[PDB]
C-alpha cells in the first residue's frame, strides 16, 4: 500500500488543477490594500 | 508690563486655517496627506504633521 499514487480524478476536487485561475485574482478582487 | 513668554512661528494669516493648514499646536497640521495603510485606529495621527 503506496502513501501517493497515480489514481485520478477521484470523486473529490483534489484532481486536475485548473489554470484559469489567475486572471480573476489580477482584476475583479479587491484587497484589504495592506481594519 | 507684564508680559511673560514672547515667541516667533507662523503667521496664522497667510496660513489660513480654513483651507490647507491648522495651527493650535506649534505643528503646523493638516488633516489627510500620508496616512500608513495597515494600521490601528489610534495610529496616524502623528504622521499628519
Amino acid at each position: 500500500k503506496p502513501i501517493i499514487e497515480r489514481q485520478g480524478e477521484t470523486v473529490d476536487g483534489l484532481t486536475i488543477i485548473d489554470t484559469s485561475i489567475v486572471w480573476p485574482i489580477l482584476c475583479q478582487c479587491t484587497y484589504p490594500l495592506v481594519e | 508690563y507684564g508680559a511673560a513668554v514672547v515667541n516667533i512661528d507662523l503667521n496664522r494669516d497667510f496660513f489660513d486655517t480654513a483651507t490647507g493648514i491648522d495651527l493650535t499646536k506649534g505643528i503646523p497640521l493638516v488633516q489627510d496627506l500620508l496616512v500608513p495603510i495597515g494600521v490601528t485606529a489610534g495610529a496616524e495621527q502623528s504622521a499628519e504633521y
